[PDB]
């Protein structure tokens, strides 16, 4: 699809 | 697909003559190197460890791979016109900024996973506090 995260991910909860 | 081929890449051949202003200046580097290949360097080496890696979809990508956790973590960086960021609020002009920065910022604000900041490079870390402030620069 369009997402992608391969690679770690960034603050979440912090909006 | 979703698997993994394996691989070493292990061999020593310095075939270069004289090569000109590349990321080898700094203390970590890492060329096209695969997964594997960058996580043995991270998993053999001492726990903290860290480099800088490159993707084949785009030339102009860079990666920031660290060791942490009994894990080999791996961070895709950005880069517009010229610039270099991992994260939408964050935003560097120079790679080497964005590395002898996370150095006395711990990834865990971006990266809550990572609890940790670059400890060590590929080839070797630094003494006496060394560092290169900026003036007027950036």
């Amino acid at each position: 699809g369009e997402d992608d995260g391969d690679y770690e991910s960034p603050n979440e909860e912090e909006e | 697909g979703s698997s993994g081929s394996s691989g070493k890449a292990e061999a020593e051949q310095n075939w270069w003559e004289g090569p000109p202003q590349d990321l080898s200046v700094h203390l970590w580097y890492a060329g096209p190197m695969e997964r594997a290949g960058a996580e043995s360097i991270l998993a053999n080496r001492s726990d903290g460890t860290f480099l800088v890696r490159q993707r084949v979809k785009d030339a102009a990508e860079f990666a920031i791979s660290i060791k942490y956790n009994v894990e080999v973590k791996h961070i895709k960086i950005m880069t517009a016109e010229g610039l270099y960021r991992i994260t939408e609020k964050k935003a560097f002009r120079g790679l080497t900024e964005l590395v002898e920065f996370y150095q006395q910022n711990s990834l865990k604000d971006c990266f809550k996973s990572l609890d940790t900041t670059l400890q060590f490079p590929f080839k070797e870390p630094e003494k006496r506090t060394i560092s290169r402030s900026g003036p007027s620069s950036g």
